[PDB]
RNA sequence: GUCUACGGCCAUACCACCCUGAACGCGCCCGAUCUCGUCUGAUCUCGGAAGCUAAGCAGGGUCGGGCCUGGUUAGUACUUGGAUGGGAGACCGCCUGGGAAUACCGGGUGCUGUAGGCU
RNA sequence: CUCUCGCCCACGCAGUUUUAUCCGGUAAAGCGAAUGAUUAGAGGUCUUGGGGCCGAAACGAUCUCAACCUAUUCUCAAACUUUAAAUGGGUAAGAAGCCCGGCUCGCUGGCGUGGAGCCGGGGUGGAAUGCGAGUGCCUAGUGGGCCACUUUUGGUAAGC
RNA sequence: UUGACUGGGGCGGUACACCUGUCAAACGGUAACGCAGGUGUCCUAAGGCGAGCUCAGGGAGGACAGAAACCUCCCGUGGAGCAGAAGGGCAAAAGCUCGCUUGAUCUUGAUUUUCAGUACGAAUACAGACCGUGAAAGCGGGGCCUCACGAUCCUUCUGA
RNA sequence: GCCCGGAUAGCUCAGUCGGUAGAGCAGGGGAUUCCGUAUCCCCGUGUCCUUGGUUCGAUUCCGAGUCCGGGCACCA
């Protein structure tokens, strides 16, 4: 397996797994949520992202080693089932190998040059989040140190950002409790389902 | 190399916009094309029988011939170093009236009548049109209040 | 002994070196390719307008 | 209180599905013609499955449809061999029903070993005055939810006429 | 719990036409029957719209414009009691007598009355009007049944022959007139001049006196109501063909007679329904607060 | 104030459910002798006029679903031209001009042409 | 060679813009919009797959995994797309035009209808900026290219 | 005499004639032994015209019948089919079944596509015959559209 | 150090028709015989390599990974 220097800066167009590729092996990440998936919304208020600084390609294999390095640290200190790690970007980009000498000039040179599939990597934009854990608010200094250990397994530069939302929802943490309180948000497991005031009135009659 | 076939680059442009498929509206056939009418070419994909080529889709020509179901249109084609006044037979569903001269025909109409309005009234109305002049020296009014101080917001991620 | 396949580099500037031209649309375009039944009537309209017309034309004109 | 909005028999349709054609499917059309008095029409397959002995376009079954006054006179034959009882799940979501029998000589047919024994499938659809607009050519329309007939409204009909039993097991 | 019904089938849905969803036309046969071959450039292609209904038949001549079809002249069958045929306004004889009314009224409007009188006596044979030279030409006109199954003896083809005997140049064949033997190839024109004067419904009266007078009162009650007796019926139509050929002009009733305007509901405003909701929300919270504390 | 016949634009007209429908009409409906067509007068075709607005149909209603249209998103994302701009690079900032899209929020909910009838 | 300017308006033309009017499916965006991918839980329950018991047995009675369904949620698409730029493409910006009168026709046809054709007359100032154009003949050399912004394809990368 | 292309040549392969989608950078054009494919046919109907009918799939039911037989209802914007490779297109249809047929005929030009603005091929709009189908307007000179093929010279048969 | 098919009881091997895992050796237990030889019969023994996808159905089909053996082999 070639170094991650070789399959770095996003050069080719996205070349995804479909009926045109048909021969690309499996990603080393196959599971993506590893804390307690069963949690509700109010059990883990704060969340913490690690944010990309540059536009590059992360391998599926580097995302495997990253979440393991974060899963291991947080069961040491926050304890098991006291967190919810979620790796957010998925590998869909197929890299190729022009696998020469399959010490000789004998196979070809660059004659038939288009490669066989070699693995899957993930195209990342600037400011896009990679990993996201969510815990109690008592565990804030364990958020960063989990993701600080996870950032040494990625190429390039990442910044770790404690977010301003409530959990893995999209609503702000200062006014969530004030606004889930009356009607506007209902909790269904690990997320929050917004209800507007423009549907049919019978679901408002089912509420209250 | 690149397969010199008719209907080659048209995965999208001989196709309907979306949710207007099905059989064509009938006013397209109840259109009146005489000689010298400026028409433009937009070939559909429902009628197979007379679609022009992918070279004329979006060009605009001039009718020289009208027949039972189609119209001869003389268009200009950019071939390499020169252009060619080329004539094509196109069925009637693939074209329409270009509105491009109808905003000239209105002015000529309301231009000549306004020209003889200056003969009876005696003026110098200057019917030739002009581009946008620089803005006139006008006057703003900040009545009562005072202007709003805005300043650049700080950076938060 | 491989060569270069196809470019259009330098080709656009030698088109405009002599100035790509409009085709010189000139008054009275010809009737080439107009459908014959319309065309066969119209010259019957031409070979009878000089002959049997001009005594009952100028007195109206 | 509800005038000219009443359940009437729209048609009664019958079939026998034989696994093959030839001799056996032919004299089964003789049976179904004796119940009705009009000639059968031959249905056929469209999936050769190679596990039923079937083949595509091979004439697999016979069926006919009976309307009007003769539909009820074959239906009342069918409700006495089954003894005026159905189950609750013979009443479909659109309201219309069916029950099916075995040994067709339990219905009025005399026996013949050269003919044999076949099983019918009586299937009744229900109707009101106004159901023709879903099958009319010119201005075809849907039926309106207040005019369509329900499962529970056809079983309250089969209790009313024919004094049936629902047998809710 | 069962399957994945629609929920965004409406997001992509493409409705057909206002006139296909209502079911009147087809637009496949309209496109081939209405649009002018455009090296004639303005000359209108004229139709004969024939539509039978329950209790009426409607005959119209229309042509197409781009803002809608234009109708030249129309003839109905509720009008037709004014010429004598007072009852049975959907049978084959009323259909033919509407087509002659629709043909004579048009040529009165265009001034072609004394030319093009057609076939004055009704023989049922294939009459075909031609163009007398020096005068205006025959009115050319094209039939459409629209959406009706044009089997032989369809009464849309009765109104096809009242037109043709009136002087409308309509191309047609005699193959679909009642009186065309299917397995033979002959056209029995005598069956058609029987069929055109309604002796078949006179014989269906005659078949019902001598068999069962009770069914002859169940059906045919309004023939007996005024006076229609099946020997008189063949002359009553023939006395109506004389009447429509001498005055087709269609006077009109002066139609004013009332000034009142209220029958159905107006669409309530935004504010009138926005406060209906706050009215409903009020009644829900007063039954949950009060009637569950008590 | 609406309808029928024929239409133009083709969801602001559709879908689902619920109320209302004076008069004309349009319908359901009643029949199978002829015309015609079916395994079946159900459809199609043909004779009617005993019923009925129950359906269709027409109006209206739903904190309606869609569709239509405008705010927000957003001068954001991209982008024309420019620099001996930054930076190991990846790419980023600026000058000069243009300039989107969703979630989310608001408003709408068929218009009319020719001919004819009711009020 | 044909002409245009020598001294209240250029015949004309254009690697340009403005004014209008058409064209397009890339960048972005989208997937709680179709197609193709894909992560998580919550609710619901016909059920089957498999357990837990009241039990000779009974879809008599009670839980769980899964499958399905519904509303949400993460992530994508050169050979997907509702939506959709910027740059770009075609046309138009008058006298070959506009209006009026008449007449030919074997084409068209209810029709002094339709449409072309020809003859006669009536009114010239018709976006900005710049420039003199139009045409015809004879014709050599050439038919190995190479580099740079930016856009891109193969390649780990290359003074490829 | 012993082909050419070719990341030297050979071996291999066909990028040697042709079609679809992408590359291709929103007109058109545009390369590599670039990517995913297809062609050297099949069809008297799978051609032509009319009429009738709706498809995939799913739900609830119906003797043997069960995941898969047949019948029936309801839902069904194309999720099926249209000979095939793909794209476009298509619902009283261009799909399915049936009824009649041979326009898959004779003949002169024009035009488009590739383009040098040559040919072959393929296609378009006509016009002059003779016919089909249909009540009719119409539609039809092969296949729903984009590929399905071939000069001089020679031979062969046909035509006045 | 690249490709062609194979991964199955203690072994080995066929078939894993999209619907059971069965020949045969080795051990076990009988029967047979005066007693044994052979023989005969029955029993025992399959994560059918690992996981993912495709239908009341996959070890079987599909295609990933691991493993085992078998191989394309120029003038210089
Ligand atoms: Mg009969
Ligand atoms: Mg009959
Ligand atoms: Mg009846
Ligand atoms: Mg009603
Ligand atoms: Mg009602
Ligand atoms: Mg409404
Ligand atoms: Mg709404
Ligand atoms: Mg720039
Ligand atoms: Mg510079």
């Amino acid at each position: 397996r070639r170094p991650a220097r070789c399959y770095r800066y996003c050069k080719n167009k996205p070349y995804p797994k479909s009926r045109f590729c048909r021969g690309v092996p499996d990603a080393k990440i196959r599971i993506f949520d590893l804390g307690r998936k069963k949690a509700k919304v109010d059990e883990f208020p704060l969340c913490g992202h690690m944010v990309s600084d540059e536009y590059e390609q992360l391998s599926s294999e580097a995302l495997e080693a990253a979440r393991i390095c974060a899963n291991k640290y947080m069961v040491k200190s926050c304890g098991k089932d006291g967190f919810h790690i979620r790796v957010r970007l998925h590998p869909f980009h197929v890299i190729r190998i022009n696998k020469m000498l399959s010490a000789d000039r004998l196979q070809t040179g660059m004659r038939g040059a288009f490669g066989k599939p070699q693995g899957t990597v993930a195209r990342v934009h600037i400011g896009q989040v990679i990993m996201s854990i969510r815990t109690k608010l008592q565990n804030k200094e364990h958020v960063i140190e989990a993701l600080r250990r996870a950032k040494f397994k990625f190429p390039g530069r990442q910044k770790i950002h404690i977010s301003k939302k409530w959990g893995f929802t999209k609503f702000n943490a200062d006014e969530f409790e004030d606004m889930v309180a009356e009607k506007r948000l209902i909790p269904d497991g690990c997320g929050v389902k917004y209800i507007p005031n423009r549907g049919p009135l019978d679901k408002w009659r089912a509420l209250h | 190399t690149n397969t010199k076939g008719k209907r080659r680059g048209t995965r999208y442009m001989f196709s309907r916009p979306f949710r207007k498929h099905g059989v064509v509206p009938l006013a397209t056939y109840m259109r009146i094309y005489k000689k010298g009418d400026i028409v433009d070419i937009k070939g559909m994909g429902t009628v197979q029988k007379g679609m022009p080529h992918k070279c004329y889709h979006g060009k605009t020509g001039r009718v020289y011939n009208v027949t039972q179901h189609a119209v001869g249109i003389v268009v200009n084609k950019q071939v390499k170093g020169k252009i060619l006044a080329k004539r094509i037979n196109v069925r009637i569903e693939h074209i329409k009236h270009s509105k491009s001269r109808d905003s000239f025909l209105k002015r000529v109409k309301e231009n000549d009548q306004k020209k003889k309005e200056a003969k009876e009234k005696g003026t110098w109305v200057q019917l030739k049109r002009q581009p946008a002049p620089p803005r006139e020296a006008h006057f703003v009014r900040t009545n009562g209040k005072e202007p709003e101080l805005l300043e650049p917001i700080p950076y938060e991620f | 002994a491989k060569s270069k396949n196809h470019t259009t580099h330098n080709q656009s500037r030698k088109w405009h070196r002599n100035g790509i031209k409009k085709p010189r649309s000139q008054r009275y375009e010809s009737l080439k390719g107009v459908d014959p039944k319309f065309l066969r009537n119209m010259r019957f309209a031409k070979k009878h307008n000089k002959k049997g017309l001009k005594k009952m034309q100028a007195n109206n004109a | 209180e509800n005038p000219m909005r009443e359940l009437r028999i729209r048609k009664l349709c019958l079939n026998i599905c034989v696994g093959e054609s030839g001799d056996r499917l032919t004299r089964a059309a003789k049976v179904l013609e004796q119940l009705t008095g009009q000639t059968p029409v031959f249905s056929k397959a469209r999936y050769t499955v190679r596990s039923f002995g079937i083949r595509r376009n091979e004439k697999i079954a016979v069926h006919c449809t009976v309307r009007g006054a003769k539909a009820e006179e074959i239906l009342e034959k069918g409700l006495k061999v089954r003894e005026y009882e159905l189950r609750k799940n013979n009443f479909s979501d659109t309201g219309n029903f069916g029950f099916g029998i075995q040994e067709h000589i339990d219905l009025g047919i005399k026996y013949d070993p050269s003919i044999g024994i076949y099983g019918l499938d009586f299937y009744v659809v229900l109707g009101r005055p106004g159901f023709s607009i879903a099958d009319k050519k010119r201005r075809t329309g849907c039926i309106g939810a207040k005019h369509r007939i329900s499962k529970e409204e056809a079983m309250r009909w089969f209790q009313q006429k024919y004094d049936g039993i629902i047998l809710p097991g | 719990v069962k399957v994945v019904k629609n929920k965004a089938y409406f997001k992509r849905y493409q409705v057909k036409f206002r006139r296909r969803r209502e079911g009147k036309t087809d637009y496949y046969a309209r496109k081939r029957l209405v649009i002018q071959d455009k090296n004639k450039y303005n000359t209108p292609k004229y139709r004969m719209i024939v539509r039978v209904t329950n209790r009426d038949i409607i005959c119209q001549i229309a042509y197409a414009r781009i803002e809608g079809d234009m109708i030249v002249c129309a003839a109905y069958a509720h009008e037709l009691p004014k010429y004598g045929v007072k009852v049975g306004l959907t049978n084959y004889a009323a259909a033919y007598c509407t087509g002659l009314l629709l043909a004579r009224r048009l040529l009165n409007r265009f001034g072609m009355d004394k030319i093009y009188e057609g076939q004055v006596e009704v023989t049922g044979d294939e009459y075909n009007v031609e163009s007398i030279d020096g005068q205006p030409g025959a009115f050319t006109c094209y039939l459409d049944a629209g959406l009706a199954r044009t089997t032989t003896g369809n009464k849309v083809f009765g109104a096809l022959k009242g037109a043709v005997d009136g002087g409308l140049s309509i191309p047609h064949s005699t193959k679909r007139f009642p009186g065309y033997d299917s397995e033979s190839k002959e056209f029995n024109a005598e069956v058609h001049r029987k069929h055109i004067m309604g002796q078949n419904v006179a014989d269906y009266m005659r078949y019902l006196m001598e068999e069962d007078e009770d069914a002859y009162k169940k059906q045919f009650s309004q023939y007996i109501k005024n006076s229609v007796t099946p020997d008189m019926m063949e002359e009553m139509y023939k006395k109506a063909h004389a009447a429509i050929r001498e005055n087709p002009v269609y006077e009109k009733k002066p139609k004013k007679e009332v000034k009142k305007k209220r029958w159905n509901r107006p669409k309530m405003s935004l504010a009138q329904k926005k406060d209906r909701v706050a009215q409903k929300k009020a009644s829900f919270l007063r039954a949950q607060e009060r009637a569950a504390e008590s």
